[PDB]
């Protein structure tokens, strides 16, 4: 017998024994979010301590396989897991310096701390309060020092702690044969499988910023129409030829212009459509808004909801004594077990978020039929852009007059189309070039081609052009800015959601196709379209099996990257804001800032 | 029993309903090869074996004529002139377990697919490569016989499943099981046609004071034709007169 049916083998007799283990763990897993108790605790450790030492030695016997002569590519890509080094390539001493390095950068950024200087001897931390005083208010000075103050308390003391994780991961990075950790990253989308289909680590980023371009003929626009509004609002704190600072941005990274919409709010008198009033008056609940949710699902096309689910997935009230987390969830138990997690509530945003959660559910069945080492999708962006597809169907106008949540004699025009659009795009569009920005400056400091001093500075200077934030308070070298940030210090790759929102965009325009419905991307409806569910069970049920530029061939057929639902959605606001700042020049200028 | 242990019983000399296993509506799958069930209680065969055991809920479908799978092929086979019929249920609310149901087991590792109706019953650890394996598993060692994880809550396809596959065998020795008769009522006095036991005619049944020995059946007076019956259900002696006729 030649060795690759002694690899087949091994990879079954390994999977066997590790979905049981795998349900089991997740098991106690549910129990502790849906029971939140000190027994469960040592039921997780119990449970996860068991886990990594039956998973470690299996990936540990994978290497006596040479992993070259499998003329299955699926069952080499099955191997390809086990065969990797992990971190225990590491020596003992670095792979636990990194991991205590990496528990004290957590816990300090979970544990900002800053006193205003009235009270000194009380702080205020993210948690609700401080955090929604800097990011819910009107004001130049408060915001300005927050910033300050968390910039010089979790930057502070994070610069050689952020250097010397740095400089290990990517030296974990070589011990993985990789010149730099950003190839880690990048190799989830690379595939040297298709002939055709392959790609490398390297084009995907010199294509993110090919992608990132063609936006800012929109994002110029925004940018002047939220300038000139700042000019209305903030009397003579801007420069016309420059941009806004950081704490005016609405969140202290830029990250959403939400909170800052009420500042550029296109027109007040058409509000956003709300249905709260008609769905508590319709009297549906939780309960109601699921099962609406799967007969829309249904006129969609994808089949019913397996049974359980209705009685182990929890919906709302955590309650009592029996408390429960409720951070929106979708929990693939395995063994044909699934839960869904929330605080599912009567509200038009809680239905699209509870969507979001219930089509995450519904591609977790999509791969049911794939082993434990094939159970997700093609790429880590695709279940999110699908858990948004249906959030951004099932707002339309047209979706909530065909199940009743409107009134039967509802109209919209110009004005309500144009208030939605710029909302949408506060969010949509006005991340895309931080999430770019922030992306690229990750893959620069993984390289190491800028100097130490190059770090904040180079940062700033870069996000000056790029978001446009000028510098009121600079950081120079003793602060680490993007220290500050959640996914900075805990490891999490960031390009994912950059390709999640044009992912989402051609999914849902190439439905938009496929459903029958005329106009704008943004007033199209997909349901009661049953082609368009047999086309998304095509997309969904390939699963992790197959590479993800083959799953990126019948839903568009263009295996490369695009950008045309994100220039087609919000074409209206284009045209709007295009005759809207005539009389100011859009860009902003990169010299001005509000000290000088 | 586990499916690498199929349990197999043969019965034989008995009378066999099968309509009220086709009138069962509790039972989850109920198909028959041979031929019809509704029909199964007429024609009769000279003995029954069963083939009795649980598997889980997705590999339903190994058990078929002509099918192959990992249970097929190395714990129970099936030829393809198959008679009789298969018949299986949900058992989660009975062999799914809180605590894992690890008893059921079944063989992943063989040299060779079983044969129809034939059972490998060793535990051999196996080679799935080229070096021998002694005792303890090493390298090319895998536990020939996976136990199952059976929860209560693990999803339809996941349930532990009892299945019965029974076959009719219909050897040269005469028929030993056979469906009921269904026997009428009676009349007398009247031109009818009878069947009594196989032997069939017409005419009129009347009472007789005659005397059957106790182990005769029927009595025929001279020329062989058939004067007196007696009723296999009440035991008495009856008489038969032809229905009148004349130019
Ligand atoms: C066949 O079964 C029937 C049904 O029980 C038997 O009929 C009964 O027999 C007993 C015994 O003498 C009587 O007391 C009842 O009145 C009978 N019931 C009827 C005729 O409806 C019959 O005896 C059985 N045949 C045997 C035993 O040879
Ligand atoms: C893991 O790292 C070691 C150290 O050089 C190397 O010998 C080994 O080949 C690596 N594993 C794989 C699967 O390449
Ligand atoms: C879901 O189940 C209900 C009730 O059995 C049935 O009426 C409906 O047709 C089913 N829908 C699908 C898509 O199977």
């Amino acid at each position: 017998s030649t060795i690759e049916e002694q690899a087949k083998t091994f990879l079954d007799k390994f999977n066997h024994e590790a979905e049981d283990l795998f349900y089991q763990s997740s098991l106690a897993s549910w129990n502790y979010n849906t029971n939140i108790t000190e027994e469960n605790v040592q039921n997780m450790n119990n449970a996860g301590d068991k886990w990594s030492a039956f998973l470690k030695e299996q990936s540990t016997l994978a290497q006596m396989y040479p992993l070259q002569e499998i003329q299955n590519l699926t069952v080499k890509l099955q191997l390809q897991a086990l065969q990797q080094n992990g971190s225990s390539v590491l020596s003992e001493d670095k792979s636990k310096r990194l991991n205590t390095i990496l528990n004290t950068m957590s816990t300090i950024y979970s544990t900002g701390k800053v006193c205003n200087p009235d009270n000194p001897q009380e702080c205020l931390l993210l948690e609700p309060g401080l955090n929604e005083i800097m990011a819910n208010s009107l004001d130049y000075n408060e915001r300005l020092w927050a910033w300050e103050s968390w910039r010089s308390e979790v930057g502070k003391q994070l610069r050689p702690l952020y250097e010397e994780y740095v400089v290990l991961k990517n030296e974990m990075a070589r011990a993985n044969h990789y010149e730099d950790y950003g190839d880690y990253w990048r190799g989830d989308y690379e595939v040297n499988g298709v002939d055709g289909y392959d790609y490398s680590r390297g084009q995907l980023i010199e294509d993110v910023e090919h992608t990132f371009e063609e936006i800012k003929p929109l994002y110029e626009h925004l940018h002047a129409y939220v300038r000139a509004k700042l000019m209305n609002a903030y009397p003579s704190y801007i420069s016309p030829i420059g941009c806004l600072p950081a704490h005016l941005l609405g969140d202290m990274w830029g990250r959403f212009w939400t909170n800052l919409y009420s500042l550029t709010v296109p027109f007040g008198q058409k509000p956003n459509i709300d249905v709260t009033d008609a769905m508590v008056d319709q009297a549906w609940d939780a309960q109601r808004i699921f099962k609406e949710a799967e007969k829309f699902f249904v006129s969609v096309g994808l089949p019913n909801m397996t049974q359980g689910f209705w009685e182990n997935s929890m919906l709302t009230d955590p309650g009592n004594v029996q408390k429960a987390v409720c951070h929106p969830t979708a929990w693939d138990l395995g063994k044909g077990d699934f839960r869904i997690l929330m605080c599912t509530k009567v509200t038009m945003d809680d239905f699209l978020t509870a969507h979001h959660e219930m089509g995450h559910i519904q591609y977790d069945m999509a791969y049911a039929a794939q082993p434990f080492l094939l159970r997700n999708g093609a790429n880590e962006g695709f279940h999110e852009a699908v858990g948004e597809i249906m959030s951004l169907s099932a707002a339309t106008p047209k979706h909530l007059k065909s199940i009743g949540l409107l009134s039967p004699d509802f109209q919209e025009d110009n004005e309500t189309e144009i208030n939605f659009l710029l909302k949408q795009a506060l969010t949509i569009v006005g991340t895309l070039p931080f999430t770019y920005m922030l992306e690229k400056w990750r893959w620069m400091v993984f390289k190491g081609e800028i100097p130490k001093d190059q770090w904040m500075k180079k940062w700033w200077e870069m996000k000056r052009e790029i978001v446009g934030v000028v510098e009121p308070v600079p950081h120079d070298e003793t602060y680490c800015d993007p220290a500050s940030l959640f996914h900075v210090s805990n490891d999490y790759s960031f390009i994912r959601y950059y390709t999640r929102t044009l992912y989402q965009f051609q999914f849902q325009e190439a439905l938009c196709q496929a459903a029958k419905h005329e106009g704008p991307l943004h007033k199209c409806d997909i349901s009661n379209s049953t082609e368009a569910g047999q086309k998304l069970f095509n997309m969904l049920r390939l699963g992790k099996s197959e590479p993800w530029t083959l799953a990126l061939e019948n839903v568009v057929g263009a295996k490369n990257m695009n950008v045309r639902p994100l220039l087609n959605y919000f074409e209206p606001l284009f045209t709007w804001l295009k005759d809207q700042n005539k009389n100011s020049f859009v860009g902003w200028s990169t010299d001005w800032s509000p000290y000088a | 029993a586990s499916v690498y242990a199929w349990n197999r019983k043969r019965i034989s000399n008995c009378v066999a309903d099968y309509s009220v296993l086709y009138n069962s509506a509790s039972f989850s799958t109920f198909k028959c090869y041979g031929v019809s069930p509704t029909k199964l209680n007429d024609l009769c065969f000279t003995n029954v074996y069963a083939d009795s055991f649980v598997i889980r809920g997705d590999e339903v479908r190994q058990i078929a004529p002509g099918q192959t799978g990992k249970i097929a092929d190395y714990n129970y086979k099936l030829p393809d002139d198959f008679t009789g019929c298969v018949i299986a249920w949900n058992s989660n609310n009975l062999d799914s377990k809180v605590g894992g149901n690890y008893n059921y087991r079944y063989r992943l590792f063989r040299k060779s697919n079983l044969k129809p109706f034939e059972r490998d019953i060793s535990t051999e650890i196996y080679q799935a490569g080229s070096k021998p394996c002694n005792g303890v598993e090493g390298f090319n060692c895998y536990f020939p016989l996976q136990s199952y994880g059976f929860q209560p809550t693990n999803g339809v396809g996941y349930q532990p499943y009892r299945v019965v596959v029974l076959s009719f065998e219909l050897l040269h020795a005469p028929a030993t099981v056979c469906g009921p008769k269904k026997s009428t009522n009676l009349v007398k006095n009247k031109c009818v046609n009878f069947n009594f036991n196989g032997l069939t005619g017409t005419g009129v049944l009347t009472e007789s004071n005659k005397k059957f020995l106790p182990f005769q059946q029927f009595g025929r007076d001279i020329a062989d034709t058939t004067d007196a019956v007696r009723d296999p259900q009440t035991l008495e002696i009856l008489d038969i007169t032809p229905c009148s006729f004349g130019g």
